[PDB]
RNA sequence: CGAUCGAAAGGGAGUCGGGUUCAGAUCCCCGAAUCCGGAGUGGCGGAGAUGGGCGCCGCGAGGCGUCCAGUGCGGUAACGCGACCGAUCCCGGAGAAGCCGGCGGGAGCCCCGGGGAGAGUUCUCUUUUCUUUGUGAAGGGCAGGGCGCCCUGGAAUGGGUUCGCCCCGAGAGAGGGGCCCGUGCCUUGGAAAGCGUCGCGGUUCCGGCGGCGUCCGGUGAGCUCUCGCUGGCCCUUGAAAAUCCGGGGGAGAGGGUGUAAAUCUCGCGCCGGGCCGUACCCAUAUCCGCAGCAGGUCUCCAAGGUGAACAGCCUCUGGCAUGUUGGAACAAUGUAGGUAAGGGAAGUCGGCAAGCCGGAUCCGUAACUUCGGGAUAAGGAUUGGCUCUAAGGGCUG
RNA sequence: AGCCGACUUAGAACUGGUGCGGACCAGGGGAAUCCGACUGUUUAAUUAAAACAAAGCAUCGCGAAGGCCCGCGGCGGGUGUU
């Protein structure tokens, strides 16, 4: 059984605050498969980059949230905690929104 | 509450003198109907779209229905 | 093993109450608790309820006997002079 | 307590009853010597027997 | 067997879930129930109950006429089935029972491994850390627990069995059943409601409308509550009545074969439940002590770690502002804490006060004795952290 | 043979400035004398004791119109549901 995600960060690029591809390589460096972060874990996990979306398919057990804690890895990384947020729109997906102060 | 397990003693609950009302409820692998007697209320537990269709026309015409959502 | 040399049931009292006094109260302590056999039933379930009273746990036969054995030596001596007595009454 | 009796709720409320002020017209009269309301209760002060 | 009174902790039928207020909720609203009382016409259905023989007819399927029976039925049994007449009278049960120990079951809470959702850290590391992740009463079904219940059969080369016990020719084991409690699970309730999260409305006065989710497992001499089994103690034997039920009896009642009757603790249907209390404090400020008085005053709930622990210490939920004031100084004498070279009770009425010792493991333990004790006698040794090894169990075939 | 899980006990090596029940919790001990057996109770607000009680021991009265006692009084009442 394949596990589909998707990280679509369509609102930060438009505004130019933040570029999907440096986040894409901070996750094919960054995801750890069985305790060995360095070289994806084998040919396990795949990634794809659209337009402000990257998509990643698994099919060993993958959780969906650790997703969630790397994304929030690059955005304090990136300075980008205070502004940007990663909420679930619907399940198997992630968006990147903002605060909505004012 | 009382479950009715057969579709025939529902009419006759159904056909009460004090049947209140009748409710629909659609949710999902199920369809359930209600009838609100005086004292219980009847659940008719259905398994099957195509006689809970047939069994919504089936209704009693003096019974009135609240189709729920 | 062997707990203690000479005293029995009265060895929960400690080193309380008196030595001839727990060695008086032994005796009673030991024929009080002791189960007795059932002269009705045969089974060695005749055990004290309160003073007086001894109930049978099988036959649920309750006599009325003594406060701390089942049978008094004055009362079986009663017993037999009473069973001469009707005996010579009758004749 | 809240378990009352008819009788002692009912005293107690006519004990709530004397318990205001004197009406701001009365010393207008004129044959008048009230000054306040002197017969006045607190809850915390006097203890209104019972 | 004595009128009558006598318990807001004894007995005592029957209500729970969601929502709602500035202040009331098992009481208001919504939704689900339930107890008691009432009934001529008894409102309906069901039960009582509609069976057999004979004589004809009908090819039969079955149909008229007579003579009867019929206050239910099944299981070897424990007993079961939706009812299943019966009074004065009698018998019995429930209400209706102490304290303690041990063990087992079921909940709630805690614990571990994952999936979601939302947060916290990210200088470096952390698939990481925190929060949350469900279903009422009543009914039906099934687990589970208990039985001092029944049937077969007859056991020593005695067996079965507990933690301990204990049981057996007055019938054990071994098979097959029966009953009770089922607060646990599933279902009706019931997803429509609730909660988490995201987003749209009403510019707002909204039980507003939507999208997803509310998941899968494992464990325990754990703590609390409850149910059950078994044992110990008493020169202590641990309430009554209201009220309710079952049985034994058989005075009676009902109908002559049917639009059957008397009757019904069965399923529904109809009406009603009057009177009083209900807010708040319940205590270092709502009570009593003359007061917002360090005093007194009866209970319920009871998280994580350390640890034997409801001990002490720290923390989470919840709560509070240091107990009828603040600022600045740091004198004596105080009050409450400590520390002191060398000596070690020389102080003092008096080792008063303070100090020493202390947990756990390993050994070791005297005089005397009422043989139970003395006894943690006295006396010493060890204790951290880290890395390992060995031993102590279930499930399936 | 495979799969699972709960806390313990013992032993060994290494290691720290001999420190380790590191806070907390947490008995000083022995030889004797007097008195009271002990557990318990007592002068609320100066005395917690050797005082009181206690089991044990020993006397006394009484067989019910009775012993002991209450009551102004009754065919009164307690012990005595003895
Ligand atoms: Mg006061
Ligand atoms: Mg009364
Ligand atoms: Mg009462
Ligand atoms: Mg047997
Ligand atoms: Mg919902
Ligand atoms: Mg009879
Ligand atoms: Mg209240
Ligand atoms: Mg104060
Ligand atoms: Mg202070
Ligand atoms: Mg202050
Ligand atoms: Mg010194
Ligand atoms: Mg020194
Ligand atoms: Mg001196
Ligand atoms: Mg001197
Ligand atoms: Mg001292
Ligand atoms: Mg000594
Ligand atoms: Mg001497
Ligand atoms: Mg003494
Ligand atoms: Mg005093
Ligand atoms: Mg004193
Ligand atoms: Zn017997």
């Amino acid at each position: 059984q394949l596990l589909k995600f998707t990280l679509d960060c369509t609102h930060p690029v438009e505004d130019g605050i933040m570029d999907a591809a440096n986040f894409e390589q901070f996750l094919q460096e960054r995801i750890k498969v069985n305790g060995k972060a360095g070289n994806l874990g084998g040919g396990v996990v795949s990634l794809e980059r659209s337009k402000s979306k990257i998509t990643v398919t698994s099919e060993v057990p993958f959780s969906k949230r650790y997703l969630k804690y790397l994304t929030k890895k690059y955005l304090k990384k990136n300075n980008l905690r205070d502004w940007l947020r990663v909420v679930a729109n619907t399940k198997e997906s992630y968006e990147l929104r903002y605060f909505q102060i004012n | 509450p009382r479950k009715i397990e057969e579709i025939k003693d529902f009419l006759l609950t159904a056909r009460r003198k004090d049947a209140k009302s009748v409710k629909i409820k659609k949710n999902k692998d199920n369809v359930k109907f209600k009838v609100r007697c005086s004292r219980y209320l009847y659940t008719l537990v259905i398994t099957d779209k195509e006689k809970a269709e047939k069994l919504k026309q089936s209704l009693p015409p003096g019974l009135a229905v609240k189709e729920l959502k | 093993a062997k707990r203690t040399k000479k005293v029995g049931i009265v060895g929960k009292y400690g080193t309380r109450y008196g030595a001839s006094l727990r060695k008086m109260v032994k005796k009673i302590e030991i024929s009080q608790h002791a189960k007795y056999t059932c002269s009705f039933c045969g089974k060695t379930k005749m055990k004290r309820r309160a003073v007086g009273i001894w109930h049978c746990g099988s036959c649920m036969k309750t006599v009325a006997g003594g406060a701390w054995t089942y049978n008094t030596t004055s009362a079986v001596t009663v017993k037999s002079a009473i069973r001469r007595l009707k005996e010579l009454k009758d004749q | 307590s809240s378990h009352k009796t008819f009788r002692i709720k009912r005293f107690l409320a006519k004990k709530q009853k004397q318990n205001r002020p004197i009406p701001q017209w009365i010393w207008m009269k004129t044959g008048n010597k009230i000054r306040y309301n002197s017969k006045r209760r607190h809850w915390r002060r006097t203890k209104l027997g019972l």
